[PDB]
């Protein structure tokens, strides 16, 4: 209806998580112990295929080198490790379950312990990475200490000092709302925040299926390695599948022939599970890439844009370790219970516009008031939260009444 | 069972036999293999090099190195100053120290190797100075 | 000889439903649908905000509203046209069935 | 110049365009079919080769699984289909061409 | 069937790379005003409409 607006005039804060793979299994794989294994006769053979095995090599060592790329980019913001203090008073806002627990050995945060817990020969080996589990879990660690006792001024230049309220005050200044909405209640805000940390918890209790994404990362390995090594029992239009056999029953004049029908199978089985690692890694990387620019825009900064840190206008995030990826924990800001009113464009005075500073002028059924864009707070009208910028007689809508001074 | 002579695994190999006379199970397992990798400063600086045998215990080294072993580019273990035992492999030609220092050379599961009278060291990377601002 | 093709699982009467719904989200809501509750306003205000959100008082469209309309149903007039005498604007998807 | 400024006094309304594809076609292949034909004698010897075609039928799955969760989240981007209101009048701009 | 399949698999990547552009201008476009510069057209943006 074109003279009628509705206005919120009562907030929500809610958590939701976030999942995000980062990095695969590191693998190499030795062509003369897969293709020909002890046999002299099978390598003499594959030396007449020129450079078939460099290349693999190359490629496999590549993306091995590469899968350590993603995780140097994506935690290895900061080059400080900072601590927290003793005293773990924030102005009511509870941190227990996301900071690390001292009790336990591996220093883990309980959520990080969930999480971790929900989540599952011829010349076939695998790479450990660089990076254990309990560096990994240092600094996020001090991503979360820096974001606390700091806000966003630790990630451009020194990490300057200030008590979280007055940051959360910040934050909520930084999409449209005064401060003092804040301070009038910040007890129940830091209550509507406190519950809504505990239910993610039970979030991830009760439903498995939770984390297929880290999951797939897994599976998509075992069936890739499993596929290769089973490919070893296949004859390939050959009279058997084992080398010996064959160079136990066979004039070796006679037994390239049979060999040389081995060798194609194995090497076609070779690049094809080459080439399909080389796409998976180009799209792992591909989302590494994401990984690392929300942690750049929603970790150390607010956000401006929409859907990007989360559903709803955006206040902070946290990160949180898991396997072969990382999760995160976005705070947002959803309004609710929205009452309805009577408005219009301008305040005709003295033969004169008159036009808000910020706000929309609003009508309660016979009082008109200015009040801001997404929490009902009503004013007297008065010069000072307005300016006139033109003349009655043009402007549409335009209703007259009174302005103070 | 009394009617079964050979095996096999969860794939298609053998992996136990019947003696046809002593008629005793018998397993099969292969004998070690693995890579090998060198670890060197530029021929600018040093000359001095150490090796790593992957995925392999340190005893199984020694023993077949004081028995047979292919790749007899064989280098010298004066003391447990040399032999080290990393989570990749055995590190043969490496003096583990107590300090951290940056990583120069990647090694392993957090291990890195530098040279710093001089010789290679292998120790455990540190992630950067600490701090804490006072809240 | 073998080969098979798959229909999509939504249809394109569901697609234009989805276009039908954003497109009347965004004429009484503004930005506001997609954060919260959709909360109407009248359509001039949200203009009124959008001017503001590019360095231009509101008081700009106001004095100008009569005018403004005119040369956006010009605009949305002509992309028709475009769309019939550009060969190769539909360039993109065209590529899509071809190859 | 170090002491001169310009400034407009005038603006304009434009409307442009834009295309981008969003998925493509879904195919399945039948090995056998494709291979051998309705053949008994050639399959026995396409056998010997393992499983050549287990995995060419799972990358076509998973392609074709994946061009569905494309245009579900390209369109999908809310919960409550808004419809328009009866009587079209917004201030002075038509949307009939969009509506 | 080998050269089409990784065929077919190279054109679906390219076409999920295009297809995470329209998602992010479905809400940066059309859920909301835009600050970044070209982003949603050649100007000062306004609004946007699929
Ligand atoms: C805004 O919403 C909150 C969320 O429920 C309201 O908080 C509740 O208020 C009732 C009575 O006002 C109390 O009995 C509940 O205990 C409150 N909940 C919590 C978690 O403390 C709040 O009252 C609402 N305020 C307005 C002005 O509508
Ligand atoms: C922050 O939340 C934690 C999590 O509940 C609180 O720890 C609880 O403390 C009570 C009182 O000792 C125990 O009965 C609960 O078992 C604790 N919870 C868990 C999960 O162990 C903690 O008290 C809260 N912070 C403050 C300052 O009260
Ligand atoms: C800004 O530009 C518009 C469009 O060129 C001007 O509107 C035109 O004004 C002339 C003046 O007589 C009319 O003849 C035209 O018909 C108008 N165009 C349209 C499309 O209606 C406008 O006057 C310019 N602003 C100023 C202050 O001159
Ligand atoms: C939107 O603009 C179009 C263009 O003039 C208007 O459509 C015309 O309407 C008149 C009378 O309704 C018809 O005689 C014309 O044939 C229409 N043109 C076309 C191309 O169909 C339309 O009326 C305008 N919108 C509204 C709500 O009036
Ligand atoms: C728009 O508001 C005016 C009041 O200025 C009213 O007369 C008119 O009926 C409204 N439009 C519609 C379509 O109702
Ligand atoms: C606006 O008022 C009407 C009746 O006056 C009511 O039905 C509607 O719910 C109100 N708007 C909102 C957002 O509640
Ligand atoms: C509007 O607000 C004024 C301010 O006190 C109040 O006196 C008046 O009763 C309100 N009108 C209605 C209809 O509630
Ligand atoms: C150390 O060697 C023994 C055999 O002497 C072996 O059983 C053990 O697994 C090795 N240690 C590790 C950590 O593998
Ligand atoms: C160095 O020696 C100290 C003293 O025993 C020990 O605690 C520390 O772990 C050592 N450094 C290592 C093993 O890297
Ligand atoms: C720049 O300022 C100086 C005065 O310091 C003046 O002499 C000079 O003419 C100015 N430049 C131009 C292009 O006018």
């Amino acid at each position: 209806s074109n003279n009628s607006i509705a206005i919120p005039t009562n907030f929500t804060i809610s958590v939701t998580t976030e999942i995000l793979p980062v990095s695969m299994t590191k693998t190499s794989v030795d062509c003369t112990m897969y293709i020909c294994g002890d046999s002299t006769e099978c390598s003499n053979l594959l030396l007449q295929y020129g450079s078939f095995c460099t290349q693999l090599k190359r490629a496999l060592t590549g993306i091995a080198v590469e899968q350590d790329k993603n995780t140097q980019e994506v935690f290895a913001q900061v080059k400080q490790i900072y601590k927290t203090p003793p005293i773990k008073y924030f102005g009511g806002f509870n941190f227990s379950q996301i900071l690390p627990d001292p009790s336990k050995p591996s220093k883990r945060s309980p959520i990080e312990d969930l999480l971790f817990n929900k989540v599952t020969f011829n010349g076939l080996t695998v790479l450990p990475p660089l990076l254990t589990d309990e560096m990994i879990a240092q600094y996020t660690s001090a991503l979360l200490a820096g974001t606390i006792t700091s806000g966003w001024t630790f990630g451009a230049g020194p990490a300057l000092q200030i008590p979280f309220p007055m940051q959360m005050a910040y934050r909520f200044n930084g999409i449209g709302v005064t401060q003092n909405v804040l301070y009038e209640n910040q007890k129940l805000i830091a209550n509507q925040f406190n519950s809504a940390i505990g239910k993610i918890q039970d979030s991830l209790f009760s439903t498995p299926s939770a984390l297929g994404k880290l999951q797939d990362v897994v599976n998509h390995n075992a069936q890739a390695l499993n596929t290769l090594v089973k490919q070893l029992s296949s004859k390939f239009g050959a009279i058997s599948s084992v080398l010996n056999d064959i160079l136990s029953r066979l004039d070796p004049p006679e037994a390239e022939v049979q060999i040389d029908r081995l060798i194609t199978g194995r090497l076609q089985s070779l690049q094809t599970y080459v080439t399909q690692q080389l796409i998976r890694a180009a799209e792992i990387r591909a989302s590494a890439n994401l990984a690392a620019t929300k942690m750049s825009e929603c970790v150390l900064g607010q956000s401006k844009r929409v859907d990007f840190c989360g559903k709803g206008y955006h206040l902070m995030s946290f990160p949180q370790s898991a396997p072969h990826g990382v999760v995160f924990l976005h705070v947002t800001y959803v309004p609710a219970q929205e009452k309805n009113f009577t408005t219009a464009p301008a305040i005709c005075h003295d033969g004169k516009a008159h036009f808000p500073r910020e706000g929309v002028f609003v009508s309660n059924g016979t009082h008109w008031f200015v009040t801001q864009r997404n929490f009902y707070e009503p004013q007297i009208i008065t010069t000072d939260n307005t300016f006139v910028s033109g003349n009655c007689d043009v402007v549409i809508g335009i209703v007259n009444n009174t302005v103070y001074d | 069972l009394p009617f079964q002579q050979f095996g096999r695994d969860i794939v298609d190999t053998t992996d136990a036999v019947r003696d046809p006379q002593t008629l005793e199970i018998l397993d099969i397992t292969p004998c070690s293999f693995g890579g090998v990798s060198v670890i060197t400063p530029g021929t600018n600086t040093s000359n001095q090099v150490a090796v790593l045998y992957q995925g392999v215990n340190c005893t199984e080294v020694s023993v077949a190195i004081h028995a047979d072993q292919l790749t007899p580019t064989w280098r010298v273990y004066s003391t447990g100053s040399n032999v080290f035992q990393t989570r990749a492999g055995c590190l043969i030609g490496a003096e583990y120290v107590n300090n951290s220092y940056e990583c120069d050379i990647p090694i392993g599961a957090g291990i890195c190797a530098s040279y710093q009278s001089q010789s290679i060291i292998a120790y455990t990377m540190s992630l950067g100075a600490e701090n804490s601002v006072a809240y």
